[PDB]
């Protein structure tokens, strides 16, 4: 009616800012106070991947630790074995403008997207011997940015349109809608038992969804520009993200805010991706100055880094059993550290 | 060798897939590519006639050079997240319509495209083709509709060769890297297939500038 | 044999004495750009084989002539053997760099191709090979221990050589002149210009080095030989140490690429 | 018409709102629990010998 | 998926005949090729191999400068020249197609067959067992042993089971160890070490019934066992 925008929705964001100052008696940066560093961490290239022609843009470990796949702007997708440096698959594309892949933790199949708006599924196990397209889900209006397999049958996309989804494989349907950002979606992370995800967007805030649902239960508003990268802690109840703005943040599920940030003087480039080591003691992040930082999470001392590529880092992951660390760049590399 | 059987047929794999990759990656640097831009009112869908949802490719071979051009302007997101895709393309070519200059925030919308993209971070070594489209529609409109509702500070003949002249040195000089880019303006007739020859000419003029500069000879 | 200057056998050490020391001190701070592509390799290799010749022949030529040293019939064949691959392992570098540059206005789209990091070591170290086979020539009166062939066979494998980079180096400089003024009338020069400014800088400087040298070589073959020449050979012998202070000036100074690179960082 | 979506941003905020939230000190002894009791097999902050790791060479 | 050879028929010792094999529903050009060879009223004997994109090539040794292997890809075509004919070459013989990459199973699909008339270092491989009677719903076991343990340092053991019916070709059953071959019931499975190896058959069917072979894949010469049948 009249005056309704002032007074009912801006007061509600004034009981809750107030009840996040009633919970946050102390900080985490006191209590992670006398304990013991971690020492300085170097690692070394124990691998070193050839056969990409252009940039990569994206990479996923399989569940074993052993294979992987990644994805290029000349239009190949490859399934590497890493421990003796084969290639397995070289899979084509219809289109060259790739953004993401990922793969099936059963390990029969893989997925694919880009800037034509489809979500490419791939059979590995055929009687044929060869790789062959498997279906392909259109429906969204914008470039797709990021994708993630639950089982053999459900994948969830986020796209530019400001949206995300949840698809069916069986059909090629859409059986669920996320509608709350207001900008460009940028990057998903699913939860280790698979209940809940999180999302982050050029709007500069982050998302806790449910998959059954489909409704959002909290909002996260800490940075100053946009989110580029995301990833949960293994105990499943916090999650960090990195933004445009040389900063990189810890937030609590349960305690409903920011913990601490991730930064320092001589470091003025965005952040690219993200990823938690196991047992969750390091945070590693790969910036735009071709460097690779490696963090203590509860201290926020920066304890090394690896700096072995020659242009931009664009994507990392850590192996499940925890062993090695790989990283992509605009230079077409792939490199294991240990 | 300490490898057994199975181990040595599956490198023999790995070999054979690195030189179909090689064979591609070969093939695939005989064709050069185009970026289209330009805020798109009349003349950008023209020029694809007159050569013959995400976004859309075209080929053609014209006297032994073949191309690719790509249209991006139906996508509709931050332009800031996906343009850096296209580091690396041979050229840009920028499509302009000379019959926008009184209908004049059309104009100067126009000239607020081509600042951004002409100095990119991205885009730091790539050279610029320019093209001033509808050049039939602009030949009255200067009679009967005067110049100054365009631009207040031109003082001068409504003669429509100072006029054409003038609105060129407004967006050449819009150009702050006059050492590693250069422009080429041509003024597109629609009834000659000379649009095609023009492209040919500055395409090779742009590659011989690049490998003069890969030896060290410049 | 021992003909000399009466006192004047340190005064040449005089001139001598600076010329040898940009050399050792340019091609280091030259090589230190390990911008490592398939055309700074040859430029590195150029700037080597003037230090393997800046040793071996400032102080080999300081035995002699100043304090004479002797030797037996193979401590001689394998000191002069060490300079002539020194001699010989510059125009194995200055051939392969006209070379990449000819086909890139040739074969103006071929460039990127042909030329990677496979080649520059397919025909790179290969030109070592033809020093290695000289040594082997020697293992089976200007100079001590020395025949007419050797001298008269090791001129075919540098005026030959030296014949074509004039060849490189005037087709570049026409068929990019043709390229700049057909192009300044279908589009309504620049290029050919700046291909002169460095052309004839490259073209001067290696014609008075490998110039006058070898012209003297041909005069002990047929002319009636005398000390009274043996003093200018000597003089003139150091234009190479002259050479190997030009290259570093002519080659890796206008390439801008580095230029600004070292001026920067 | 806007005034539609008004509606909807104030049946989100009341959702958001009414959670039972605990107090910092109690979520930041649980983090530190955790990288305890996990820190022996975590290969990268305690290097492994080199029979372990098939990443040798 | 099928392959079908031809040719054979009856010849005199010293003459000279040409086999072929046609290949229908695959993709010919990336699978390796055997053939493989079965004398009447005896066991199975590996002959020759040509690997995908022709560039490796062995022979056993009892026919290595009388025969030749060749393949015509544009054709989906398998060939085997054979010169100087002995008795010893009478014979059905089988093609076999493999393929080789990380969790591949080599050796899963085989041809019918097609018989010739002839007028009238390796490890060894030992299974002595022969015509063991059993009834459905019971339990029974097999094995064979290794003069060569094949446990390589990489980890794996390569030791292969396949089964014979009566009237048809051989099947595969488990590949490199305890691995189970698609299509294959679950009440089948492996086990061993070393040298000494067993496969175990929970309760039969009616359809369990014919012979057993096994087979090294630890380097060439392939070597198979003989067999182990089983009467009900
Ligand atoms: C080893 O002990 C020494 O020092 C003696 N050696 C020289 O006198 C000397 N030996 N060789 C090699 C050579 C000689 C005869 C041949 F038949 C083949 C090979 C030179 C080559 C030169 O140059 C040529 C062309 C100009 C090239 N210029 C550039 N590359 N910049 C000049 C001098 C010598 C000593 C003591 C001074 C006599």
């Amino acid at each position: 009616e009249l005056d309704q925008l002032r007074q009912e929705a801006e007061q509600l964001k004034n009981q809750i800012r107030d009840a996040r100052k009633a919970c946050a008696d102390a900080t985490l940066s006191q209590i992670t106070n006398n304990i013991d560093p971690v020492g300085r961490i170097q690692m070394r290239t124990r691998r070193t991947l050839r056969g990409h022609l252009a940039k990569i843009y994206a990479m996923h470990w399989g569940t074993d630790s052993r294979l992987l796949v990644s994805a290029s702007q000349d239009g190949k997708l490859i399934i590497w074995d890493s421990y003796t440096t084969n290639k397995v698959h070289a899979i084509p594309l219809r289109s060259s403008w790739v953004m993401t892949c990922a793969y099936a933790p059963s390990g029969n199949y893989v997925a694919c997207g880009g800037l034509d708006n489809i979500c490419s599924i791939y059979n590995l196990k055929t009687r044929e011997g060869n790789v062959r397209v498997s279906r392909e889900l259109a429906g969204h209006t914008g470039y797709l940015s990021c994708c993630r397999f639950l089982d053999d049958n459900q994948i969830v996309t986020s796209s530019g349109d400001t949206t995300c989804a949840l698809w069916d494989i069986e059909t090629g349907q859409q059986t669920t809608t996320f509608t709350g950002h207001t900008g460009d979606v940028m990057s998903l992370s699913l939860a280790p038992d698979t209940r809940l995800f999180v999302s982050g967007a050029c709007d500069a805030s982050a998302k806790l969804w449910d998959v059954r649902e489909g409704m959002c239960r909290q909002t996260f508003t800490g940075h100053e520009s946009d989110i580029n990268a995301i990833c949960f802690f293994p105990n499943g109840n916090a999650f960090a993200t990195g933004s445009d703005d040389a900063t990189c943040r810890l937030f609590d599920l349960r305690a409903d805010q920011e913990l601490m940030t991730y930064s320092h003087d001589n470091i003025i480039c965005g952040i690219t991706s993200v990823s938690f080591s196991k047992s969750g003691r390091l945070l590693l992040a790969g910036y735009d100055d071709f460097n690779c930082n490696v963090w203590d999470a509860l201290k926020a001392d920066r304890a090394g880094v690896l700096a072995g590529h020659d242009n931009r880092v664009s994507c990392l992951g850590v192996t499940d059993d925890g062993m090695a660390v790989a990283t992509g760049s605009w230079d077409s590399f792939l490199k294991i550290w240990n | 060798c300490t490898l057994s059987a199975e181990d040595k047929a599956a490198v023999e794999r790995s070999k054979m897939i690195d030189r179909n990759l090689r064979e591609d990656g070969e093939k695939a640097a005989r064709e050069v590519k185009l970026l289209l831009l330009g805020a798109g009112e009349s003349g950008k869908s023209t020029i694809v006639k007159q050569m013959k949802t995400g976004i859309v490719e075209t080929h053609f071979t014209f006297k032994d050079l073949h191309f690719k051009m790509f249209d991006v302007g139906g996508q509709r997101s931050e332009r800031k997240k996906w343009i850096h895709c296209f580091e690396g393309v041979t050229a840009i070519i920028f499509c302009v319509a000379l019959s926008d200059y009184d209908l004049m925030n059309r104009m100067h919308e126009s000239m607020k495209l081509f600042d951004s993209i002409c100095n990119n971070k991205w885009f730091t070594d790539t050279s610029i083709i320019l093209f001033l489209n509808k050049k039939d529609l602009f030949e009255e409109k200067i009679k009967k509709s005067p110049l100054t509702i365009c631009y207040p500070e031109y003082a001068g003949s409504n003669t429509y060769e100072e006029a054409a002249a003038y609105i060129q040195c407004q967006f050449e000089d819009l150009n702050k890297r006059k050492d590693t880019k250069e422009i080429y303006t041509h003024f597109t007739c629609a009834t000659d297939t000379k649009n095609v020859q023009f492209v040919f000419d500055a395409v090779t003029d742009v590659i011989i500038k690049n490998n003069l500069k890969d030896c060290g000879l410049f | 044999f021992m003909v000399l200057n009466p006192s004047q056998q340190l005064a040449i050490a005089v001139l001598s004495l600076t010329l040898g020391t940009f050399t050792v001190l340019e091609n280091l701070l030259v090589l230190c750009v390990i911008r490592c592509r398939p055309s700074y390799h040859f430029i590195g290799s150029l700037a080597v084989a003037d230090l393997l010749g800046s040793v071996i022949f400032v102080y080999s030529f300081i035995d002699f002539h100043v304090f004479h040293r002797k030797d037996s019939r193979n401590v001689f064949l394998f000191k002069l053997g060490g300079v002539t691959a020194s001699f010989t392992a510059s125009v194995g570098s200055l051939f392969l760099t006209a070379i990449d540059r000819y086909i890139s206005i040739h074969r103006p789209l071929a460039y990127k191709r042909i030329v990677t990091r496979p080649k520059a070591v397919v025909a790179f170290c290969l030109m070592w090979t033809i020093a290695i086979v000289i040594a082997v020539l020697p293992l089976l009166d200007i100079f001590p221990h020395i025949d007419e062939t050797y001298l008269m066979f090791w001129i075919g494998v540098t005026s030959v050589l030296l014949l074509f980079i004039v060849y490189a180096y005037m087709y570049i400089l026409w068929k990019a002149h043709s390229h700049a003024v057909r192009m300044i009338q279908r589009g309504t020069a620049r290029m050919d210009i700046r291909l002169a400014k460095t052309l004839v800088l490259i073209l001067v400087v290696l014609i008075i080095c490998w110039g006058p040298l070898l012209a003297i070589m041909v005069y002990d073959v047929f002319g009636k030989m005398n000390k009274l020449i043996k003093t200018v050979f000597a003089f003139c012998s150091m234009l190479c140490l002259l050479n190997s202070t030009v290259n570093p000036i002519i080659y890796a100074l206008r390439s801008k690429d580095l230029r600004h690179a070292f001026r920067s960082m | 018409a806007s005034i539609a979506q008004a509606r909807k941003l104030v049946e989100q905020l009341k959702m958001e709102a009414n959670i039972d939230r605990i107090k910092v000190s109690k979520a930041a002894a649980d983090l530190m629990a955790y990288c305890e009791a996990h820190a022996k097999e975590d290969p990268l902050l305690t290097p492994v010998p080199a029979s372990e790791n098939p990443f040798r060479e | 998926v099928q392959l079908v050879e031809s040719g054979g028929g009856l010849v005199q010792p010293g003459g000279s005949r040409k086999l072929s094999c046609s290949a229908s529903g695959f993709a010919f050009s990336s699978f390796g090729m055997h053939w493989v060879r079965q004398a009447p009223e005896k066991g199975l004997e590996w002959v020759a191999y040509i690997s995908s994109g022709s560039g490796t090539i062995y022979y056993a040794d009892t026919v290595k400068g009388r025969f030749t292997i060749s393949r015509d890809d544009p054709k989906n075509t398998l060939f085997l020249q054979m010169t100087s004919l002995r008795s010893e070459d009478t014979a059905m013989y089988y093609c076999v197609r493999s393929i080789y990459y990380y969790g591949s199973s080599p050796f899963d699909f085989w041809g019918q067959g097609t018989t010739l008339t002839v007028s009238s270092s390796d490890i060894v491989m030992t299974q002595a067992t022969s015509s063991v009677p059993v009834t459905p719903g019971e339990s029974v076991s097999i094995s064979c042993r290794s003069s060569k343990s094949l446990l390589h340092s990489n980890g794996n053991t390569y030791l292969y089971w396949f089964l014979q019916r009566p009237g048809q070709s051989p099947q595969l059953l488990i590949y490199r160890m305890s691995n189970l071959a698609s299509g294959v019931p679950d009440r089948f499975s492996g086990s061993g070490s070393g040298t000494a190896f067993t496969l175990t058959i929970s309760r039969l069917e009616a359809e369990d019934v014919g012979v057993y072979y096994c087979m090294q894949h630890l380097e060439y010469p392939l070597t198979f066992g003989a067999g182990t049948k089983l009467e009900l």
